[PDB]
């Protein structure tokens, strides 16, 4: 009956011991990420929990079920953050991105809600100033809540990504050797990593500014840790190794250039300049001044360390003592005018999403994914459809 | 007197 829709629906939204169980344990914790090379996905196949949450929340606000919606959203926030926190392994990149979408979606909705409450005259005019004050306070608090959530999951995810990159890229970039015609992670693993991030953020309709931020952060991180690994290497810094490093770095730069990134070079600067230092001739004082010209991001002390641990090969002229003396004199000169290491950016970072104009919210169609095992939620949505038809 | 908050967020389309 149409006479008993909103009634039953009400009695469904009033029970936050059943609904909370299905939502937090079934929908959120029991989430399934869709398939992303070139695979096209409609926006409805990605942010389905966001859509469902938006439906339940909207219908709760319609019926004035305030405290219940507050508990609901509290447990939802806690659950989402917990889920992102427990992310590990091969699913780190897609799942993360997945949630980064959903949360963002939610945020937009709330913004819209607030922008409806304050702009549209009908709301401020149609109800008491006390109730209006309550709703404004509530919705605002929720907006800030989701802001904080997105910040949290972004920084958590990014920190995890860094924790894996530290485990792969050191050996891949510094130690791994693969040159054309000269004959346990490689550069291909790194490229596969960054490609995973790209295709995931692309197929899941994520704003490119976030991609820019993430990859820039990760690149700077790689640059830092690999440089801090290289400078303490000894019986290792040879011309061949400089060539190899230059090769790997060049691969990364190529990926950046062919995937939108313009500022990919400045991130890897220390490694580039390091390879250049290891490759160029360093036999004359002029060659050293040239080296200073090229390596602008490298400090004189770092130059001294790098040069002093260079490995001269067989049939290669060793670096003169006059040169080393000149280097020490330069370092002394710089001391007359704080460590040789680079401090890696571990976090926290500014949420890139908090710098982008929030997505304009459009009307969500009443739908719940058929493959889910959430009875109450499905009954809710099904009722909501008939409700909208009625209005 | 609570007017409630009916943000018409939800739509329905039939092919």
């Amino acid at each position: 009956n149409a006479t008993q829709i909103n009634e039953e629906l009400y009695r469904l939204l009033e029970d936050t011991e059943i609904l909370n169980q299905e939502i937090t344990e079934g929908l959120l914790k029991g989430f399934e990420v869709p398939d992303a090379v070139a695979i096209q996905l409609s926006k409805r196949d990605v942010v389905y929990p966001a859509r469902i949450l938006i439906i339940v929340l909207s219908e709760m606000w319609r019926f004035g079920l305030t405290k219940q919606s507050e508990s609901f959203l509290a447990q939802v926030l806690t659950t989402i953050q917990k889920v992102v926190t427990q992310l590990k392994g091969n699913d780190l990149i897609p799942s993360g991105v997945f949630w980064l979408a959903n949360v963002r979606e939610l945020y937009s909705f709330v913004v819209f809600a607030l922008n409806s409450i304050l702009t549209e005259e009908t709301f401020k005019n149609g109800m008491t100033d006390e109730e209006y004050k309550e709703y404004v306070s509530l919705v605002t608090e929720l907006k800030d809540d989701f802001e904080a959530l997105s910040y949290n999951i972004y920084n958590i995810w990014l920190k995890k990504l860094q924790k894996q990159l530290q485990k792969k890229a050191i050996n891949a970039v510094v130690i791994s050797e693969s040159l054309p015609g000269f004959s346990e992670y490689t550069m291909d693993d790194i490229l596969t990593f960054f490609n995973s991030i790209y295709w995931c953020m692309k197929s899941f309709h994520i704003e490119n500014e976030v991609f820019h931020a993430v990859v820039t952060t990760l690149l700077n991180y790689v640059d830092a840790i690999c440089f801090n690994e290289l400078i303490m290497k000894r019986n290792f810094l040879s011309w061949k190794r400089g060539l190899q490093l230059n090769y790997n770095v060049t691969r990364l730069e190529e990926w950046c250039k062919t995937h939108g990134l313009t500022d990919g070079t400045e991130c890897l600067q220390h490694l580039i300049q390091t390879a250049k230092l290891l490759q160029v001739r360093k036999y004359t004082i002029e060659d050293i001044d040239i080296l200073r010209g090229i390596c602008y991001s490298l400090t004189p002390a770092q130059l001294q360390k790098l040069i002093s641990q260079y490995q001269v090969a067989d049939y290669e002229s060793p670096i003169p003592q006059e040169i080393l003396r000149y280097v020490a004199d330069i370092v002394k000169k710089e001391a007359a005018l704080s460590s040789i290491f680079i401090t890696p950016e571990t976090g926290p970072f500014t949420d890139p999403f908090s710098l982008i104009k929030t997505r304009k919210f459009d009307q969500v169609e009443a739908y719940i994914p058929a493959w889910l095992s959430l009875p109450s939620t499905k009954r809710i949505v099904d009722l909501v459809a008939q409700q909208v038809v009625q209005d | 007197f609570k007017k409630g908050l009916n943000l018409h967020s939800i739509k329905v389309t039939s092919s």
